[PDB]
DNA sequence: CTAGTTGATCTCATATCAGGAGAAGGAGCAGAGCG
DNA sequence: CGCTCTGCTCCTTCTCCCATCCTCTCGATGGCTATGAGATCAACTAG
């Protein structure tokens, strides 16, 4: 379950960078190597890679 | 009448138009159809491949072979260009049969699930788009289908494409790939077309490159031990029996005696990059921007459009006669002016691609400034237009250059007219050139040809020269004879981004065979 | 009606040290039935 | 007479917890993840 925008709010700095929660940095890299591991099972990988 | 073995009889007339190469592949096919299994048809593109598939069909129709009374429903999948000129191919050598096409402009007029309904009743050859698989794989997989022919099946390379997926939903048996170039840049592609073929023969995705990909790649780089090179050997022969009953890959070396083409030549020119071009490239090169890429902080792919850009035009910055898409602002369009000057003195048709689409419109700004009278082709012309553009240049001299993207401009298209051939722009991908330089080099190329590549010396397009010469030694490995020639002028490392320019058997003969293999 | 054009809109292809306390598990082992 | 099934010890992980509230300053970090060709389709635009 990924929360929803209030559990991680996105708060704008005093310019236009909209710096992101902690939880949303660790929710790119869980969806980064799901994406990863989908296509490395999809696509050829080692059992070792995989692991 | 020729007669095969239980009772195949394709008609006599129909036979002796064929070539000898020809009536073989009649026969394999029809041994096949025999087994149940498909077959890549891997003809070196200009073989005259097509013709092969109307003979086998209508000897089969005519035959009336027996649920269906000879050929029943069938669906022919090619890329969009050529869907008219297959209904031509039939219509001529082979009349009775119904041609019905599947597309926007078609002939049907109604509600296409009409038309699939049509054609699964009355027993025709639906002729479509992988687009229009892709789409209406619902409609379409619920009609048994008899013969499944794709044409130009690489596009179905790509496993989990959802063309593929679409593709590969259809039941029966009797599915034919043909494809001049069954294998592209590795051989993921190749199971996937056996895949589609021939469901089972390959493994596993995962277990074919387990056992096949990883081992006959690791066999081509110049820094593999050479145990290594022979597990490649082992498994490069492994995979060619494997696959050899059901590719049926002539080339034009074993025909050519028996079929007369006209010299063909692939000489190489190595482009200077200009002045200002350079400035451009070197800037770019040492900009954060490619330093970043380097560091992997995002995508490699913008630094290697960018790159590519660069040593195509300087379309990064625009800079009277200065206009945007200047010919001398760039050294490839130098020497393209040069070597279209000379032909154009030698009254000669030339065939001019180009990987890129908007390239292609620098290069039509040109062919304005300069006296060249052209006619461009690419994926915004429409569809409707294009055979008869095709058959509009080859029926006359007057057009002297032909401009063409090679997406669009190589997969079947028939370009005899055309005498020279320059490819502008290099590609990842071998094939793409490949079958652009070999759209004049077919059958009815009455005419010597020259295939020119123009490349830019120490730029990126050197490497990614490397890059699909690397991929071609891969697909000769597997392909034409496993003794390939360890690829040894390149790592084929990330530092692409530099600028360097110029200056029964009876169980002894099993044994024997076995091992020889395990020896390696 | 019919080509032609034009946005979207999708798909596909390209690359490599001054903590402490308590609770839970495991291991070693004495010993007691007991078959 | 060896096998089991306790159950005691001892260690060893292993986890958790560490007053309230309030003020100020100061330093760091605060990113996109791209491109293009071809095909469909539906909107117009002209004829």
């Amino acid at each position: 379950p990924v929360p929803p925008l209030s559990v991680r709010p996105a708060v704008v700095m005093q310019g236009s960078a909209r710096n992101q929660d902690d939880l949303t940095h660790k929710l790119a890299d869980i969806v980064k190597i799901n994406n990863q591991l989908r296509r490395n099972e999809q696509n050829g990988a080692a059992a070792h890679v995989i692991a | 009448d020729a007669e095969f073995d239980e009772g195949f009889k394709v008609p006599g007339f129909l036979f002796k138009k064929l070539f000898k190469y020809q009536q073989t592949g009649v026969r394999w096919l029809w041994e096949l159809h025999c087994q149940q299994a498909g077959g890549i048809l891997g003809d070196e593109m200009g073989l005259g491949r097509t013709i092969q598939i109307i003979a086998f069909l209508a000897g089969l129709s005519y035959s009336k072979i027996r649920r269906f009374e000879g050929l029943g429903p069938t669906v022919i999948v090619c890329p969009t260009t050529v869907m008219h000129q297959w209904v031509k191919e039939f219509h001529t050598w082979w009349p009775p049969f119904r041609v019905a096409i599947l597309h926007e402009t078609g002939s049907y007029t109604h509600k296409k699930e009409k038309l699939i309904r049509d054609v699964a009743h009355c027993h025709g050859i639906l002729i479509t788009s992988y687009s229009y698989i892709r789409l209406m794989q619902d409609d379409i997989s619920r009609y048994d289908w008899h013969y499944v022919i794709l044409d130009e099946g690489h596009k179905i390379r790509n496993p989990n494409a959802a063309v593929t997926l679409a593709c590969k939903q259809f039941r029966t048996p009797h599915r034919i790939i043909l494809s001049g170039s069954p294998m592209q840049n590795n051989l993921r592609e190749l199971w996937s077309l056996f895949d589609f073929i021939f469901p089972g023969k390959l493994g596993t995705l995962p277990v074919f490159m387990e056992q096949f990909s990883v081992p006959i790649t690791m066999g081509g780089y110049s820094n593999a031990s050479p145990v290594q090179v022979k597990t490649a050997y082992k498994c490069a022969c492994v995979l060619r029996d494997t696959i050899n009953p059901y590719l049926l890959r002539r080339m034009k070396s074993d025909v050519k005696m028996s079929l007369s083409l006209p010299d063909k030549n692939e000489q190489v020119l190595f482009c200077r990059l200009t002045d200002e071009q350079h400035k451009v490239y070197q800037n770019f090169v040492d900009s954060k921007e490619v330093y970043r890429i380097l560091n992997g902080e995002m995508q490699i792919f913008s630094g290697l459009i960018a790159l590519r850009k660069i040593c195509n035009h300087p379309d990064l910055f625009s800079g009277e006669e200065d206009q945007f898409g200047y010919w001398k602002r760039s050294g490839k369009m130098i020497v393209v002016e040069s070597l279209l000057k000379i032909w154009h003195k030698q009254g000669q048709r030339v065939l001019l691609f180009s990987q890129s689409r908007q390239m292609l419109d620098i290069l039509e700004v040109f062919l304005r400034a300069q006296k060249y009278t052209y006619l461009k082709m690419d994926g915004t012309t429409t569809i409707a237009s294009r055979q008869p553009l095709i058959t509009r240049y080859n029926e006359d001299t007057s057009i002297f250059v032909f401009l063409l993207t090679t997406r669009v401009g190589g997969l079947g298209v028939n370009l005899t007219g055309a005498n020279r051939v320059v490819i502008y722009d290099p590609d990842w991908n071998p094939s793409t050139d490949t079958q652009a330089r070999e759209r004049a080099w077919r059958i009815g190329q009455k005419k010597q040809v020259t295939v020119y590549r123009l490349l830019t010396a120490g730029t990126i397009e050197e490497k990614i020269y490397h890059r699909q010469i690397f991929k071609q030694f891969l697909t000769n490995r597997v392909l034409k004879d496993p003794k390939q020639r360890r690829f040894f002028k390149s790592n084929d490392l990330y530092e692409l981004f530099t600028l360097t320019s110029p200056d029964p058997l009876a169980s002894s003969s099993l044994l024997a065979k076995m091992r020889a293999r395990n020896h390696l």
